DNA sequence: TTTTTTTTTTT
């Protein structure tokens, strides 16, 4: 029975006790049911784990209904409201419950839910699709009949319902025997709604088998957390749909939580510690980064140094109305087997939003933006590619020599205005595609080689090489020691898995990725006494490749460069001024990038 | 509720006052208002829904909150403050009232279930209306024994029928007479969210609005309006049959005002009759400036303040806004003739091309943004869609017709394959496109004026090739064009030193209304005709054009050319509203012509 | 389960 239930979860939500508060032992859900009875909270996620502490029989009959209980607790809420500060007990209820998982169950997939876990509180994981938009749904209908001056109600539980014409009040058909009711929509209580589809994963999918689907019909408070194309992990009743014996199944959302990062989203334990802030502080904070990107790879001190900044970004401005990119682009150009593809595949793992894509594989309709018609409507609809999936981030392109020359120039668009103007024949906009790229390629048939120049080996139009601040330069010419030194690290890796330990250690993956994400809003200015100095580095570039017989072509682009390449530095350093110090690392840099080829 | 509310609204209309300035104290602010509305037509009175916040605060928690239960009350405490010209002019239809707000109030996606039936504000840009919908008002009744009227009006919402003749009383004999009741009109539009204002890597929205009686054609799509009305929501049955209705109801927006006029952009050409309406202060301004002896480059060097040097650019650009005179040819059976310029701009990259094409986009109003690869053939002029919900084949119009008064902005001119670049042949010289389709043959029309931007071939201006080689378009599109704008990157040190010098001052950190208003003025109160001194040396400057153009290869030159210096030397005329082109509009039009292509 | 128009992948 379920009366004495009504007391074993009021004694729980008042009595609980937490530590972690950082203060002394308070009350978990003593405060929330406060702030909810203010009305300055509307929804109240009680933990499963906090009840298996110390009562782990409810747990074992919550996952086993969980629909009956997720009532109960409504009930028991809705009472204790009144003791710490209309007609049906619902249409006055402004608030709503949900179940935050039980940590000893195990995230299933959508392939594994089946019949016998109809009614219960699962849990899955999968990618988002056609999340639609959100709509009011109807929860109390409120009717009036304006002949007798009332007011009546009727809730409603299916997906559709028939109103009424009655106006049930005995005594207004007593007194005549005749009144209609009208429906109106400001007495009544509607509350968010959208559904959403989910994909399994087509990784953990048999080897050639198709991917299910399931619904999810969002509603309430955790509408707007989940965008299209996106992994996430969900918590909620399996439930069957209401109107011979099949049934059709949905999922009921509870909980959405998104894991993007492959563990979870952080971003409220994302700030830093003092103890942190130590290495932060250090001399060199810009030079430990820089070596422990991908540390299972030996050498290449001064391109992982580009790849951070790459990670961390200049600033933007918009003077007069006239905008300046504060993204970074680089490429690759480098001979076979210098593990480009390395690098590329863990800077695409080290940024929140990132995107993967390969040259051979990819339409230039596919990267920017398709437009699309359904055989069910027969009606055009837009569909982002990858720079647009990939927005706030970075974007990943190998084989890029190899790319269709007609798939390739629709780049120069997302390179500098950083928008995709669509006027095909359904559509007419422009989407906001601020991406910065990055891209491997091989030099001329493979390999480099000294007879022809630049320009000849690398094989882009002016154009194009252009719009890449950094065009980085790799060689592997044979060295009778370096060698050495390589195949005793890679040998290293073999045996234990792990990089050989130098005096000091890589940061982990999770830790570098909020010690950029707080290196990123800084904003540092220019300080007008070095606009001399700048402007002299620059004048000298445009004398040496205009005096020389290899050099790429330079143009008023480059300072550019040497402007947002500096004020990347400048915010790593966590100052709030660009300093004479940063434009000469800055100076270096587009100087070590073609230095291997003298 | 109610006649506590017009005794509070009177107050404001009668006193209130700004700190601000109209139409370039007068203390009766909307009682000037409501006398223009007496002097002339246009019952509207447009209120401002914030002056009404400082005056008041609670009738504006009641005006954006019972919208529909005030705005009559804000008719009627009109209506009797109308006293003053009572006698004087008594016009028929009533006085109106229509709240509005100066700057925006939500976004397409943050409109929740709270907002229900409540004054909102968003904005957009309007894709496609519809023709008009009948929407029936007061029913009239005939019985057929007694053949007795009766007119029932429709007050809640729905039409009752009364069901007793009042003659013969059958009980039922009343049918409903369609074609001698009253109908207002209906319209369906559909916004659509504006580039900016949307999160990030995300598709716009749609939000169907409703017109009502008197703003049934006050839109065209192409158009960016800021919508305000109110915001509903109206159920939906799932069989046209049963009255089983859903619970996901569906919102759309009954529109009350519409506002196109941006402060940023110039003036659209929906204020003709507003150039009337400018300050007899404000002509003695203009005549004036226009009388300096370098007005031409005083105006010109203020557009786009961010751009270095560039001097003749501009000064086409500047030429591109006014155009030549708007003659009438339909007695000479030639046709139309066109009276907007053409400009192409071909030069080696780093150059600010786009950043003209970007700028000139965000000042022009009812102007479009186009790319290379992202622009079909059929998306620029004219598509065939199947209409979802009539199943039927009907028109629409791509980008160069929905600029229509305005420029076409076309970037990355050269990355069309060549079918989708001829079809500019037509809309670029005979303002005009015919259509010939499965079951539309018809015959539209527009007033755009091309701006595009291309790189040389292999993106490198190589100066080995000729001029009619590096840019590889055709005769019969170059001669479309009358102003070849050939941007290079000379090495000159000093101009590199200065252009360096400028660029960086743009990170540290003449009035827009003269020009936005001299461009009003210019356009409405000018037709320069030619004169028998100019028209002598335009003869002249065709016959040498040939003789040079012939030999060189650069570009030859044909007929239209000699129109071109015509469309040009007007269009020099307009600037200094000299009325009458003389000598010298030629000698400088001609100048113009000759020294870009060098 | 048919035409016709328009976009994108594929031989
Ligand atoms: N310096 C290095 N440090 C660590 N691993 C390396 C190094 N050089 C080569 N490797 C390894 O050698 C292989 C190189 O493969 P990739 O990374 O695919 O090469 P790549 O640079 O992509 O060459 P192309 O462009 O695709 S021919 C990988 O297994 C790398 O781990
Ligand atoms: N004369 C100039 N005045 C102001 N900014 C300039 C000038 N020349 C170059 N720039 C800057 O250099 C960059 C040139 O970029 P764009 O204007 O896009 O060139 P572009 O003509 O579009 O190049 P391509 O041919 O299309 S790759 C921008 O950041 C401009 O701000
Ligand atoms: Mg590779
Ligand atoms: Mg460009
Ligand atoms: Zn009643
Ligand atoms: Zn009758």
């Amino acid at each position: 029975d379920y009366a004495l239930e009504k007391e074993k979860v009021k004694k729980f939500l008042q009595e609980f006790y937490q530590d972690d508060e950082l203060g002394k032992k308070q009350f978990k859900y003593g405060n929330q049911l406060v702030r909810l009875a203010h009305r300055e909270q509307v929804a109240l996620y009680v933990d499963l784990d906090d009840v298996a502490e110390d009562d782990p029989e409810l747990v074992d009959s919550i996952c086993e209904n969980a629909r009956r209980y997720a009532k109960l607790f409504a009930d028991a809420v809705q009472e204790l409201l009144p003791q710490y500060k209309q007609y049906p007990a619902e249409l006055m209820r402004r608030f709503e419950l949900y179940f935050q998982g039980p940590s000893s169950n195990k995230p299933r997939v959508i392939r594994e839910v089946r019949a016998d876990s109809v009614g219960k509180l699962v849990t899955v994981r999968g990618i988002v699709t056609r999340v639609s938009e959100v709509k009011p749904k109807m929860v109390v209908a409120t009717y009036t009949c304006d002949q007798c001056g009332a007011e009546t109600y009727q809730p409603i539980q299916s997906p559709t319902f028939m109103p009424l014409i009655m106006c049930p009040s005995q005594e207004c058909q007593t007194n005549r025997s005749g009144g209609r009711l009208y429906l109106q929509t400001r007495g009544s209580r509607f509350i968010k709604f959208q559904e959403m589809k989910m994909q399994e994963h087509s990784d953990q999918v048999p080897v050639g088998n198709i991917p299910r689907s399931i619904t999810v019909l969002v509603e309430g408070e955790n509408t707007r957390i989940a965008q299209p194309g996106d992994h996430v992990s969900v918590t909620g009743i399996f439930l069957p749909i209401l109107r011979g014996l099949l049934s059709e199944t949905y999922l009921e959302a509870h909980r959405i939580v998104k894991m993007n990062k492959s563990e979870d989203d952080e971003s409220g334990a994302g700030e830093l510690t003092r103890e942190e802030l130590r290495q932060i502080a250090e001399e060199d904070f810009y030079e430990k980064l820089a070596a422990s990107i991908a540390p299972e790879i030996y050498g290449h001190e001064d391109v992982k140094k580009a790849l951070l900044l790459l990670l961390v970004g200049g600033v933007d401005q918009s003077p007069r109305g006239m905008k300046i990119r504060g993204n970074i682009n680089i490429c690759l150009m480098g001979d076979p087997g210098v593990a480009k593809s390395q690098l590329l595949s863990y800077i695409d793992r080290l940024a929140p939003r990132s995107q993967y894509t390969t040259g051979r594989g990819s339409s230039g309709v596919g990267l920017t933006a398709a437009v699309l018609r359904d055989s069910v409507s027969g009606e055009l609809t837009l569909e982002g590619g990858a720079l647009v999936l990939a927005d706030q981030g970075v974007c990943c392109i190998d084989e890029f020599d190899k790319m269709a020359e007609a798939d390739r120039t629709a780049i120069h668009e997302v390179m500098e205005q950083q928008t995709i103007s669509i006027a095909k024949a359904g559509i007419l906009t422009t989407l906001n595609a601020r991406c910065s790229i990055l891209a491997a390629a091989n030099p001329a048939y493979g390999r480099y080689n000294p007879r022809r120049s630049l320009e000849q080996n690398i094989q882009l139009p002016a154009a194009l090489l252009s719009r890449f601040d950094l065009l980085w330069l790799i060689q592997d010419r044979p060295d009778r020691d370096n060698d050495l030194r390589l195949a005793q690290h890679i040998t290293y890796v073999h045996q234990h898995s792990r990089q050989p330990p130098s005096q000091f250690e890589p940061l982990d993956m999770k830790l570098m990725r909020r010690y950029i994400a707080m290196c990123r809003e800084k904003q540092p200015m220019v300080p007008e006494s070095l606009a001399d100095y700048i402007t002299a580095a620059y004048v000298e570039m445009r004398r040496e490749a205009w005096a020389s017989k290899d050099a790429t072509y330079t143009s008023a682009r480059t300072l550019l460069a040497i402007l947002r390449l500096s004020t990347a530095l400048a915010r790593l350093r966590m100052v709030d001024v660009v300093e004479k110090e940063d434009v000469n690392e800055a100076i270096r840099l587009m100087e070590m990038s073609k230095d291997s080829l003298l | 509720n109610v006649a506590a509310c017009k005794e509070n609204f009177q107050r404001f209309l009668q006193r209130f006052i700004d700190p601000l300035a109209k139409e370039e104290i007068t203390e009766p602010l909307y009682m000037q208002r409501l006398g223009e509305i007496n002097v002339i037509g246009e019952p509207f009175l447009n209120v401002n829904c914030e002056h009404i916040k400082s005056f008041d605060k609670n009738l504006y928690r009641q005006l954006i909150s019972y919208p529909q239960e005030v705005i009559p009350t804000f008719d009627m405490a009109v209506n009797e403050i109308f006293f003053d010209r009572y006698p004087d002019s008594i016009l028929e239809h009533q006085i109106q009232v229509r709240p509005f707000n100066a700057l925006k109030t939500k976004n397409m996606r943050n409109l929740n279930p709270e907002d229900i039936d409540q004054l909102i504000t968003i904005s957009g840009m309007v894709i496609r209306t519809s023709q008009l919908i009948p929407e029936m008002q007061e029913a009239f009744f005939q019985c057929q024994v007694c053949a007795h009227t009766t007119r029932v009006e429709m007050d809640r919402g729905r039409i009752a029928e009364p069901s007793v003749c009042g003659r013969c009383h059958t009980t039922h004999s009343m049918a409903l007479i369609h074609n001698r009741s009253l109908f207002s009109d209906k319209q369906m539009i559909k916004l659509q969210e504006s580039p900016e204002d949307m999160p990030a890597g995300q598709t716009p929205h749609t939000v169907i609005l409703f017109a009502h009686n008197d703003l049934v054609d006050k839109v065209q799509p192409g158009d960016r309006v800021n919508v305000t009305g109110i915001y509903r929501a109206v159920p939906i049955r799932v069989n046209p049959r049963v009255s089983n209705v859903k619970s996901v109801y569906k919102t759309h927006i009954d529109v009350i005002h519409y506002r196109k006029t941006d402060a940023k952009r110039l003036h659209g050409l929906d204020e003709e009759a507003e150039q009337k309406l400018f300050s007899e202060k404000r002509v003695e301004l203009l005549k004036e400036l226009s009388r300096k002896p370098d007005i031409y480059e005083r105006l010109a060097s203020a557009l786009a303040p961010s751009i270095y040097e560039h001097e003749d650019i501009k000064k086409g650009i500047l030429l591109q806004l006014f155009g030549g005179t708007r003659k009438d040819f339909s007695h000479t059976g030639r046709g139309k003739f066109r009276a907007e310029i053409n400009i192409l701009l071909c030069g080696d990259p780093g150059t600010s091309k786009s950043q003209l094409l970007q700028y000139v986009y965000n000042l022009v109003p009812r102007g479009q943004y186009t790319s290379g690869k992202g622009s079909s053939a059929v998306g620029l002029t004219a598509y065939v869609m199947k209409d979802p919900e009539t199943r039927q084949l009907v028109l629409q119009t791509g980008a160069l017709v929905l600029s229509d008064n305005g420029i076409c902005c076309i970037d990355e001119f050269d990355k069309m394959n060549e079918s989708t670049r001829s079809v500019l042949h037509e809309v670029m010289e005979q303002q005009t496109l015919s259509i010939a389709k499965a079951g539309i043959i018809c015959q539209l029309n527009a007033r755009t004026s091309v701006l595009a931007a291309a790189n040389p071939i292999e993106s490198q201006w190589n100066p080995k090739k000729t001029t009619i080689e590096n840019i590889q378009l055709p005769h019969t599109l170059l001669s479309r064009f009358d102003l070849i704008f050939l941007l290079l990157d000379p090495q000159d040190e000093a101009y590199d030193r200065r252009l360096a010098h400028h660029l960086v001052a743009l990170y540290y950190q003449l009035d827009m209304a003269v020009l936005k208003d001299y461009i009003a003025y210019a356009h409405s109160t000018i037709m320069p005709r030619l004169s028998e001194e100019a028209s002598q040396a335009l003869i002249e400057a065709y016959v040498d054009m040939r003789k040079i153009g012939s030999s060189r290869g650069m570009v030859s030159a044909y007929p239209r050319q000699l129109e071109s210096l015509i469309r040009l030397a007007e269009a020099h005329a307009k600037v200094r509203l000299s009325n009458k082109v003389e000598a010298i509009d030629v000698e400088e039009a001609k100048r113009l012509h000759r020294e870009a292509l060098k």
